[PDB]
């Protein structure tokens, strides 16, 4: 039977969001000067003259 | 029918080693200018005569705003 009273419920949800898909869209990176480049060591990759 | 006409003169021997030259200074110079609003790293700048482009390098990827808004 459709018992109305014990079949009605309460569905708690949150009330807004802002659902970012793409994070990498924010950040905005650079790279110092090439002939600066610094491999694992800390000298300079293609130092030789 | 006598017309003054003091600008440059295609026809010399100078009119592509000073079309080279009065272009190249000219786009050294709109591109400083468009660099108050977004900041770049210019990469090339090659020039022949009147036919120009120049290289942009950005820090962001380019999307359809900043196309538009160095168009304009």
């Amino acid at each position: 039977q459709f018992d109305f009273r014990a079949s009605m419920h309460m569905l708690t949800s949150n009330l807004t969001f802002t659902v970012y898909s793409d994070l990498l869209a924010f950040v905005s990176a650079d790279t110092v000067e090439p002939i600066n480049a610094v491999a694992f060591d800390n000298m300079r990759i293609m130092n030789e003259l | 029918k006598k017309i003054q006409y003091g600008a440059v003169a295609s026809g010399e021997k100078q009119t592509k080693a000073a079309n080279s030259i009065a272009n190249l200074a000219l786009i050294k110079t709109v591109l400083s200018r468009i660099s108050n609003k977004y900041s770049f790293a210019t990469k090339i700048i090659r020039v022949d005569g009147d036919d120009n482009y120049a290289v942009l390098q950005f820090n962001t990827e380019v999307t359809k705003q900043m196309v538009q808004d160095v168009s304009n």
